[PDB]
DNA sequence: CGGATGTATATATCTGACACGTGCCTGGAGACTAGGGAGTAATCCCCTTGGCGGTTAAAACGCGGGGGACAGCGCGTACGTGCGTTTAAGCGGTGCTAGAGCTGTCTACGACCAATTGAGCGGCCTCGGCACCGGATTCTCAGGCCTGG
DNA sequence: CCAGGCCTGAGAATCCGGTGCCGAGGCCGCTCAATTGGTCGTAGACAGCTCTAGCACCGCTTAAACGCACGTACGCGCTGTCCCCCGCGTTTTAACCGCCAAGGGGATTACTCCCTAGTCTCCAGGCACGTGTCAGATATATACATCCG
């Protein structure tokens, strides 16, 4: 099934909660579209690298190891999922 | 009736969500978004639950760091409220396109 | 006797723009750029053969290293060039 | 009878030298036969792209010899080349001219 | 009659396993005898430092097991440890509690 | 089977804090940290051996790699610990 | 006559952006480098190429830092760059904790 | 010796960076930042020289240190 | 809209850096072997995808309003700009020597292989530290009343 | 007429004791990787030799830097307005948990073929050196733009 317009699943309360964890006291109403775009760009980069690793591995499933390698590629090392 | 003056609930939410260690994004919507982005590259891609959890952790950490930088920019602009120009400036200084 | 890419860079420059020359500093910069790209690609190929228990580095490894290193259109064109070169080498 | 590997692939960069570099860097226990050819092709394409942009800049500056300033102008004006070379600084290259509208009168 | 290389160096971390990892990683053609011992010593020192600060955090939070939150608190409270791990994300760790002074009444 | 540092980290933890335990997620994070530092040291030692045209990795190479990869106080204590361990190993 | 404040600044900006020549005096930079290295190892000799490389790197770094500082100043609705702008730029970039 | 980085030189660097107006304390701030940068790079270069069993700092050592800080330099050997 | 300060320009010049010819030696190419690694075909079974409903927690919507962003305005000062004087950077000619760079030896260090055995990994099971929770206790938060001003 | 208290209600955060549950931490069996003793080859430690270049010094020139005066543009504080997030209540919806089923691909094994490392042998591409010559930097004069008086 083709997936369309799933970026709205990151709702306004989710962005607000992430901002609150980041120390934000007041949030403007236009922040959510920019945050959705930024998250989309970041996810496209990481997923592109992950799919490159998966396709090299001659696999049809993405692995946590692939995501971790992609995040090292972006210099965003993640601890707790292997490596 | 009873009424908190604005700001108090925001500060309390800041404290609660900085004390907590739980993922703030709904798992099923995040998974659907990840699979959409993936099928934009290679069709018929399966995923692992650990892989989706890793992606969610990375995305939440990235967004929280970006929001810290945005808050710094907003305070620099003598503002309490964060605005999209703050995010744009933060990303430009970091070196993201 | 330091080994450089001076002759080959000069040949490429004369093949692209025959009426434009090159300076010694510019050749040094181009040599450094070629070297740096070479180590980037080779290191990402080694750190990609290591994660699949593969003792060998092949055209597939170099291709995925190019895809990981270079940006989009640049990697697409580089992959086309490498595929054409390997096809010519196999034919000849 | 000694046909060079570069001629066999229609390339200018040294396939044999790249093979020697790859084998002396110990990047892997074994090296495939197509890896040096692929590396030479990619390197030659990148050099050709950079040199073409640099020569265009040199012509725009009414000069017939590429200098580090021309190289840096080409790299900073090409989007993908600038993304590839972002933390890299070029000796005797300077910066792109950029004065924003706020500063301008 | 068999004394482990860890015991000779007075260490806990596996000198033999570190040796095997170094040789399998193909970092150099030849490996010295003191390289695995030195690397094991450095690794155990770093682990001891991180674990000591994490246990201090766990004891401060009136608990008895180290969790990712305690590890992250230790990392972000130690200046040199945070400098070493500035670009590292700790899963299930959250953020260090920090509210800017301007935002407070 | 999969190889981790759980036993060794538990021994170190019981040395430093005898009355404090550790969870599985914390062990995973510590194992990842140890592997990350091991790679960050071994790659640097390899590149220094390449730079100095030296086929071997020695305690001196690891000492200078540690000085390169760790901040000041950490490097000082790590060098002290490594020198002590190597001296003890040579004596025994 | 006297130029108004800003015209000479703009002409200097164009002049120093069209050029590719070092803006720091070579001998003072050499003395500063030697003074800094005196705190790491006594009796160090240097190479002219080494000092030139250090000078190029320092100039490039400072130019980038000043670009980011100007961005921050414009964000704060200012033409003047101030130490708080440099501090914010370094904080976002990651040099300052 | 830090005073050798004069106010006009910092102004020139700012102009190449695109600064139209400079405050007073920017010079002291710039001197401190430059000192930190040079300390880091020189520390790594001296470490490389010591590992080489030398006493002269070379451009290759400086270039390798700069590559460590994620800021490569083309023109001096790479 | 004048002028002086600058950038750009036309042209001579002179020049030193770039392009080309030449000799030699080192690294590249060809040939043959052999041996292990890659590709292919089968099979298992485990994990991933997909459908349902139910209760329910979170998202969505609406609304009063109050706190904050944003524009306008005036004041003082700090920075830009220009000129005279002073300081030392730059050049370049000399001398000295510490040390980079390479060579020769010989020896100790490390690779390598076979046999042995103990350490570490998977699996299992019990118990206590920790998540959850409803009564009690205290801690910030916000509107209000009569008196002090 | 304004404030500034304590008051004092009032939700929220903290403390505390109970109970229960499942994951931490220990034990057992086994297996496979670390250890050990021996041999062989060469990498490096050490000592000499040489000669590039790095350092110290001097003197002359003049170009950049310092100091000071003057003025005006801008940073900043304040004020008024209007609006747009915030907090809270009510309705909707689809996340989530549990359970089941299907099947597809990841892992493993086995077999075969051919691709590459290794070694030797020949000879020409590439590098260092020398030398010619022309694109460009420079000195200097000039037409052109422009921003402040």
């Amino acid at each position: 099934k083709v997936l369309r317009d799933n970026i709205q699943g990151i709702t306004k309360p989710a962005i607000r909660r992430l901002a609150r964890r980041g120390g934000v006291k007041r949030i403007s109403g236009l922040i959510y579209e920019e945050t959705r775009g930024v998250l989309k760009i970041f996810l496209e980069n990481v997923i592109r690298d992950a799919v490159t690793y998966t396709e090299h591995a001659r696999r049809k499933t993405v692995t946590a190891m692939d995501v971790v390698y992609a995040l090292k590629r972006q210099g965003r090392t993640l601890y707790g999922f292997g490596g | 009736p009873h009424r908190f003056r604005p700001g108090t609930v925001a500060l309390r939410e800041i404290r609660k969500y900085q004390k907590s260690t739980e993922l703030l994004i709904r798992k099923l919507p995040f998974q659907r978004l990840v699979r959409e982005i993936a099928q934009d590259f290679k069709t018929d891609l399966r995923f692992q639950s650990s892989a989706v959890a890793a992606l969610q952790e990375a995305a939440e950490a990235y967004l929280v760091g970006l929001f810290e930088d945005t808050n710094l920019c907003a305070i620099h602009a003598k503002r309490v409220t964060i605005m999209p120009k703050d995010i744009q400036l933060a990303r430009r200084i970091r070196g993201e396109r | 006797s330091v080994e450089t890419y001076k002759i080959y860079i000069f040949k490429v420059l004369k093949q692209v723009h025959p009426d434009i020359g090159i300076s010694s500093k510019a050749m040094g910069i181009m040599n450094s750029f070629i070297n740096d790209i070479f180590e980037k690609l080779a290191s990402e190929s080694s750190k990609l053969a290591r994660y699949n228990k593969k003792p060998t580095i092949t055209s597939r490894e170099i291709q995925t290293a190019v895809r990981l290193v270079l940006p989009g259109e640049l990697a697409k064109h580089a992959v086309s060039e490498g595929t054409k070169a390997v096809t010519k080498f196999t034919s000849s | 009878k000694s046909v060079s590997k570069s001629m066999k692939a229609g390339l200018q960069f040294p396939v044999g030298r790249i093979t020697r570099f790859l084998k002396k860097g110990r990047y892997a226990q074994r090296l495939g036969g197509g890896a040096p050819v692929y590396m030479a092709a990619v390197l030659e394409y990148l050099a050709a792209e950079v040199l073409e942009l640099a020569g265009n800049a040199a012509r725009d500056n009414k000069k017939s010899r590429i200098i580090p300033r021309h190289l840096l102008l080409a790299i900073r004006n090409d989007e993908e080349l600038g993304k590839l070379l972002s933390g890299v600084t070029i000796a005797h290259g300077g910066v792109l001219p950029n004065i924003n509208s706020v500063l301008l009168p």
